[PDB]
């Protein structure tokens, strides 16, 4: 109910309380309006941001080192056209299985919170998460971090949706910027900081 | 039994009959008489499709391991036996006309067809619709719910590897143990993804 | 919200939308198989 | 062959009409730079063209005195797929969009309003319909013998 906004000196739209983790009221197209495209919503905005956060550590910290002697490994915008062991249309249907298998029992568990904790196959081993998008239990939360106060968990959260924010822009930022500079985005990092006066987005197309 | 958990079962597969894992999302049996129809059609389907499948793999394994020399199941009518292809079609038509006719009117009412029709004297023991038992059951084995649902399993099992050994031998050109053999030798650069 | 889904789910919207998918997957059919008289 | 027609692998009249085809599209191309946009597009028509005539050739058409594929309909056995297999095909999919229209005028004629769903429509439940008309030969032949499809 009190708390920081995006846009100060107005007012949050009703059905943003507060209550949840990463409430700045912000959503003026009134997108999350209903209960249920809100809830859908704070999942995807989850699984977006937990993809994004692992793709922007994984185009941001692998580009750094390789340029500098510990690592050499090729651009990421171009690592995807090359050539593997097997073909990437192998590598394709693998992934949709697996990662097939993990979002079904996540989605079913999104459709109906419980009936997806149990392990098929030993039914010794279950999930310890309370509540949607935070599945808990020893693979997912071996360090028993995910279940604490409701204040931790609020703040860890906020954390997490923030840094998450912040990775997806990032990794749209990197799409962007090898369209259009061309180069790696520690050249573009390296060069701004060469020259922030000129060597920006104006330096191509101006 | 839960084929996709957590979706409801529908309600009427109450888990009553064997293989109940509440999967029917069109709803094809939502009727009574079309769940028995099919019971008994997926019962069927799925014994023949036991016996074909075996009969598909197992001769081809021996003929690998140089136990008996035997031609595969899609070369197999090519004109080798004695009384021709069409006589045997015939013979085959006219038994199996009366077999299946038989079991039809057993489906159609239950009690009505148990006993024979030149030698009266013997008869089969009055059971369930789809498990016939009696003389059909010589080693007496109980026909218990686990049997049943195993059957079934191993029924869909069976049907499912038909259309594989169909779809395999319409796109590569051998056999099914031939395929798996070849998956054996390198099974990441020989998938269907290759094959097309 | 609910509202514009439910003009998104009127008669006029919902048949440009599914005979615009219908065209699109015309259209990629006959740019991948084309000049098709038989089958 | 059938009605005195000539297979269009071994009619003259067809090479004819794919040459001059080809020819036509080659006297367009005479005047464009060869590496240019209008120079890729009509050399795309012209191995569209010829692999056209290829694939028609290749697929047992009969062709008649004017080098056109004529069609054999009578249910021979070497024609079936110049009617009955995309006839079955066609029934097929006609079949399933009128089993699922009817499935969804029938799941609203039970309700307060059931114009309303008529001129907007439900799509959650037209997707739950939507794929129930894959099984339709089984599910209105079920329906034949029951006596659910009429009235
Ligand atoms: C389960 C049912 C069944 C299946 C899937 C097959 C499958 C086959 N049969 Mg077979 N048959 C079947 C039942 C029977 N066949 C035969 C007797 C033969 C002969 C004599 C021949 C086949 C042949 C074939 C092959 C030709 C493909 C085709 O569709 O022919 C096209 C058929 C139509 C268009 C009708 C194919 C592997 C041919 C083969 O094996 O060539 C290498 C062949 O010469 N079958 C008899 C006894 C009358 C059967 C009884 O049900
Ligand atoms: C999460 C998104 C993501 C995706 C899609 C990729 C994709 C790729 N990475 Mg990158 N990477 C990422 C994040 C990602 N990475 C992060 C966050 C880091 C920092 C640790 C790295 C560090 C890294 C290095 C040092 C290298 C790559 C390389 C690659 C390429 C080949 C990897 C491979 O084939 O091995 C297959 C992967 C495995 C066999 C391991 C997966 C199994 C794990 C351990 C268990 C399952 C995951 C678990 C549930 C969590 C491929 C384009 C290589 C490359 O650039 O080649 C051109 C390469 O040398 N990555
Ligand atoms: C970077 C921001 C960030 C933050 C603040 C969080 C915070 C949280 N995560 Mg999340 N998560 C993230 C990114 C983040 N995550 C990413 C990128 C993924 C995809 C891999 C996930 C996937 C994920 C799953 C599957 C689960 C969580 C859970 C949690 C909660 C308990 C775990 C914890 O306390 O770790 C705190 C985070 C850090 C201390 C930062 C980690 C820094 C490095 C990368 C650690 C690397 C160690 C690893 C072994 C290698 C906590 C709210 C659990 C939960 O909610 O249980 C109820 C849970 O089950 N997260
Ligand atoms: C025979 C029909 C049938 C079909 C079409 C499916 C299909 C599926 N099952 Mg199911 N399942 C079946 C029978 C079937 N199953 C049976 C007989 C059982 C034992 C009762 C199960 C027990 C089961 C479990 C425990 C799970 C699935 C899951 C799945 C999904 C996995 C998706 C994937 O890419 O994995 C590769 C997929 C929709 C998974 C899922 O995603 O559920 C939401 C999952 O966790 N199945
Ligand atoms: C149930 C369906 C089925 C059908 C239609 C066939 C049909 C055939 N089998 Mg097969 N067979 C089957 C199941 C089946 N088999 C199973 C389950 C096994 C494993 C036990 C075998 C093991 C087998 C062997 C070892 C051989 C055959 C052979 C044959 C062919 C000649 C047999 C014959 O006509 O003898 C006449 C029938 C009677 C006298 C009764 C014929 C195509 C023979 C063949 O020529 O292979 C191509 C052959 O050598 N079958
Ligand atoms: C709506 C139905 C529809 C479907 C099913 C597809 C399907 C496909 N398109 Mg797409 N396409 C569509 C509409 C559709 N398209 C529309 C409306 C446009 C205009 C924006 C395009 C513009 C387009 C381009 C430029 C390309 C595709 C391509 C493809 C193929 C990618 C694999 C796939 C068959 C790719 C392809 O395979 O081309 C050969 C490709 O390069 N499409
Ligand atoms: C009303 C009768 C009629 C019939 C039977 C046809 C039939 C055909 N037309 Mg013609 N056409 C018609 C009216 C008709 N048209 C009218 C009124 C016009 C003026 C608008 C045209 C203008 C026209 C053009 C410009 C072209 C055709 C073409 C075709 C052929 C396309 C083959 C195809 O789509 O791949 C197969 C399609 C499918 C398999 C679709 C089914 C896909 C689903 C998803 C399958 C689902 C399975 C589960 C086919 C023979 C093309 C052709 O090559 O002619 C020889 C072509 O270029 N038509
Ligand atoms: C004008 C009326 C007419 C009608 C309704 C038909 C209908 C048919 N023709 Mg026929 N045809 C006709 C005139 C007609 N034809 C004429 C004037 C000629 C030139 C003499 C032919 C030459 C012809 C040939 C060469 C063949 C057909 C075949 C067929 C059948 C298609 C296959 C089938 O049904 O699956 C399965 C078939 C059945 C379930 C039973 C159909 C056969 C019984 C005896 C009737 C179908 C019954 C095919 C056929 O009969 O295959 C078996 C076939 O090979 N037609
Ligand atoms: C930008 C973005 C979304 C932006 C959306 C915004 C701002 C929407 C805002 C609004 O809706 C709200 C909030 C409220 C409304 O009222 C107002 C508006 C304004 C309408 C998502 C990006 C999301 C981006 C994601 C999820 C990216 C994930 C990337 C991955 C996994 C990359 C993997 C790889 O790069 C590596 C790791 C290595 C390479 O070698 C291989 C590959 C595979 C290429
Ligand atoms: C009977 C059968 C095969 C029998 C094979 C035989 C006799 C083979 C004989 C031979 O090989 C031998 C012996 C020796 C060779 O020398 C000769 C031949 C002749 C070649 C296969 C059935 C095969 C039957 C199959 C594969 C059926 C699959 C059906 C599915 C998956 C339907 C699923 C659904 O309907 C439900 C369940 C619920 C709905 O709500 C949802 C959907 C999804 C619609
Ligand atoms: C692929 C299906 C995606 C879900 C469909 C989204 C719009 S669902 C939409 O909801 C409206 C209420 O807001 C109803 O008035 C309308 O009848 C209904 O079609």
């Amino acid at each position: 109910p009190d708390r920081p906004l995006w846009f100060p000196g107005s007012t949050p739209p009703p059905w943003l309380d507060g209550s949840l983790p990463g409430d700045f009221g912000f959503d003026p197209l009134g997108l999350g309006s209903d209960p249920e495209s809100l809830r859908w919503n704070v999942q995807a905005e989850l699984v977006h941001s937990r993809w994004a956060m692992l793709g922007a550590a994984g185009i941001f910290i692998p580009e750094f080192l390789t340029k500098l002697g510990i690592l050499n490994t090729p651009s990421w915008y171009t690592a995807g056209e090359q050539e593997y062991f097997t073909d990437t249309t192998t590598l394709f249907i693998v992934e949709l299985v697996f990662i097939g298998w993990a979002e079904g029992r996540r989605w079913a568990d999104i459709l109906n919170p419980g009936c997806v904790n149990t392990d098929p196959i030993f039914p010794n081993n279950k999930l310890t998460g309370t509540d949607v998008g935070y599945p808990g239990g020893l693979w997912f939360d071996p360090l028993g971090w995910g279940s604490a106060s409701p204040q931790k968990l609020k703040e860890l959260r906020t954390k997490e949706i923030k840094n998450g924010r912040l990775a997806m822009l990032a990794v749209m930022g990197a799409w962007f910027q090898h369209i259009y500079t061309g180069t790696g985005p520690i050249d573009n990092l390296f060069a701004h900081l060469a020259d922030p006066g000129h060597a920006t987005i104006f330096a191509a197309f101006t | 039994g839960e084929w996709l958990p957590g979706l409801a079962s529908p309600g009427y597969l109450t888990g009553s009959l064997p293989g109940d894992n509440g999967f029917d999302p069109l709803g094809l049996a939502e009727d009574p008489e079309n769940l028995r129809w099919f019971v008994q059609a997926e019962l069927v389907n799925g014994r023949w499709a036991m016996l074909g499948v075996a009969g598909m793999l197992l001769p081809e394994v021996f003929t690998s391991i140089g136990i008996i020399n035997v031609p595969k199941w899609y070369a197999a009518g090519k004109e080798e036996y004695f009384a021709s292809s069409s006589t045997l079609f015939v013979i085959e038509f006219i038994l199996f006309h009366y077999v299946e006719i038989r079991r039809w009117q057993d489906i159609k009412n239950p009690g009505s067809v148990n006993q024979d029709p030149i030698f009266k004297q013997y008869s089969l023991p009055a059971g369930e619709v789809g498990y016939p038992g009696g003389i059909f059951n010589p080693l007496n084995f109980a026909p218990t719910l686990e049997a049943k649902e195993k059957e079934i399993a191993n029924g869909r099992l069976a049907m499912l590897a038909f259309l594989g050994f169909i779809i395999q031998h319409n796109v590569t050109g051998k056999g099914p143990f031939d395929n798996l053999l070849q998956h054996i030798s390198d099974p990441w650069h020989n998938t269907i993804v290759q094959t097309l | 919200m609910r509202d514009l889904k439910t003009y998104l789910s009127v008669a006029p919207v919902v048949s440009t939308l599914w005979f615009g998918a219908l065209a699109g997957l015309l259209i990629e059919i006959n740019r991948f198989f084309p000049d098709a008289l038989i089958f | 062959d059938i009605s005195g027609l000539t297979p269009c692998k071994e009619s003259k009249q067809f090479a004819k009409r794919e040459k001059q085809a080809l020819k036509k599209l080659q006297a367009s191309l005479k005047l464009y730079a060869d590496d240019s946009a209008p120079a890729l597009a009509i050399k795309a028509t012209m191995e569209k063209t010829k692999k056209r005539f290829d694939n028609y050739g290749k697929y047992g058409l009969l062709c008649g005195s004017d080098g056109l594929p004529h069609l054999i309909v009578s249910g021979d056995q070497r024609h079936w797929g110049e009617f009955i297999t995309p006839g079955i095909l066609f029934l097929y999919i006609a079949g399933w969009i009128g089993w699922v229209g009817r499935s969804y005028l029938i799941a609203i004629r039970d309700e307060k309003k059931p114009t309303q769903k008529e001129i907007i429509i439900d799509v959650p439940l037209a997707s739950r319909l939507l794929f129930r008309g894959f099984s339709w030969p089984v599910a209105a032949y079920r329906e034949l013998l029951n006596g659910e499809l009429v009235d």
